[PDB]
């Protein structure tokens, strides 16, 4: 998306380079914060929820 | 000695004009794509980047 394609790639009109227009681009990977599953866990569980993240 | 004639040289005669316009123009915000500019005589395939710089 920033850079482009080759020009001799059959995809090159699908990403017009933002480096040479300067346009937006989307972003798509996000924080994500995991805690056990303990639904299937025998024996002792881990109960503590989530860290407060905020 | 008092002078009869005097070099004044050629009558010519100089004219200035102005024009002045004031207009008024809307311009459309085009996406930047990219279009595939077919081979023409001399003309090389290429592709062509669009802006709405009018």
């Amino acid at each position: 998306a920033m850079y482009g394609y080759d020009n001799d790639s059959a995809d090159f009109a699908k990403k017009p380079p933002a480096d040479a227009t300067g346009a937006e681009i989307y972003l798509q990977d996000y924080l994500t914060i995991y805690t056990n599953d303990a639904r299937a866990t025998t024996g002792t569980k881990i109960l503590a929820g989530f860290p407060p993240y905020k | 000695a008092t002078a009869i004639l005097r070099p004044i040289g050629l009558h010519v005669e100089k004219f200035q004009q102005t024009y002045r316009k004031k207009w008024r123009f809307l311009t459309s915000a085009n996406a930047n794509v990219i279009l595939a500019e077919a081979a023409s005589g001399e003309r090389p395939a290429r592709w062509a980047l669009t802006t709405g710089m009018a």
